[PDB]
């Protein structure tokens, strides 16, 4: 499956991203987003299961929303502070066992998207 | 979300903790380290449905009421630790005053060449339980994922 994704905010501004899926059986697809700082390691953002279940890092529990269109998966993100400032990359898998906020779970990625 | 309470069993140095480390980590943790009680807690997708995973470590009753699956595990070049089996699977069975309690049967340190219990005969003894057997090594990750799968697909089966 290939994935595609959709700048500068203010802190406490809004800003939507989106991943968009093209392949075989997108239905069977769980998708996550991952977020990385310049020179830190990958960190865990959210993720929507195949069945429609999502979970949150603790970070942004509540002020970022997952969502999808029953082929798009969304990131809504709200109340922005300077620490949301990262590369933004969604990934997906359809895999029926797997720990979801690992990024070694997704063989599929987008390309990313640069969010300040 | 829905919650599953695994336990591993077994007799003393089997893997039990290399195997659960092996899961939640993806390392191999080559030392010795005898184990009391330790517990994970895990949120895992199962066929496409997000469900936290609870695993308890044991060392070689109270947990065995409280378990809704278990892991019965032996080293194949261990002969002891595959008698132990039948005992284990008993002493569960009176605790849970039932006949009805998911298991699988996991023989571990697959990659090793000592081997003193044949394969076939942790096969008819899963058969003889109606239960699943799996070849794991917790070295290099052989049936990690399909023993701790296959025991949460029989954990959710019995749920509903
Ligand atoms: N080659 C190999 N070694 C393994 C494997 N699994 C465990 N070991 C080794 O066997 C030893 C005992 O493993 P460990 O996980 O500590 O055993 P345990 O069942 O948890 N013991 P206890 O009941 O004392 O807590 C360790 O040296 C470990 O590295 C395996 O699949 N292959
Ligand atoms: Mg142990």
């Amino acid at each position: 499956v290939q994935l595609v994704e959709s700048g500068l905010v203010q802190p406490g501004d809004s800003l939507r991203l989106s991943c968009a899926a093209s392949g075989p059986s997108l239905d069977l697809y769980g998708t996550a987003w991952f977020r990385q700082v310049p020179g830190k390691e990958r960190e865990f953002v959210s993720h929507i299961d195949r069945s429609g279940i999502t979970i949150y890092a603790d970070s942004v529990e509540g002020r970022f929303t997952i969502s999808r269109d029953s082929r798009t998966v969304y990131l809504q993100m709200n109340t922005l502070a300077p620490e949301d400032t990262a590369a933004y990359y969604c990934a997906a898998t359809r895999s029926n066992f797997y720990f979801p906020r690992e990024d070694m779970s997704y063989d599929s990625w987008g390309q990313g998207t640069l969010v300040t | 979300m829905t919650e599953y309470k695994l336990v591993v069993v077994g007799a003393d140095g089997v893997g039990k903790s290399a195997l659960t480390i092996q899961l939640i980590q993806n390392h191999f943790v080559d030392e010795y380290d005898p184990t009391i009680e330790d517990s994970y807690r895990k949120q895992v997708v199962i066929d496409g449905e997000t469900s936290l995973l609870d695993i308890l470590d044991t060392a070689g009753d109270q947990y065995m009421r409280t378990g809704e699956g278990f892991l019965l595990v032996f080293a194949i070049n261990n002969t002891k630790s595959f008698e132990d089996i039948h005992h284990y699977r008993e002493q569960i069975k009176r605790v849970k005053d039932s006949e009805d309690v998911p298991m699988v049967l996991v023989g571990n340190k697959s990659d090793l060449p000592s081997r003193t219990v044949d394969t076939k005969q942790a096969q008819d003894l899963a058969r003889s339980y109606g239960i699943p057997f799996i070849e794991t090594s917790a070295k290099t990750r052989q049936g990690v994922d399909d023993a701790f799968y296959t025991l949460v697909r029989e954990i959710r089966k019995h749920k509903e």
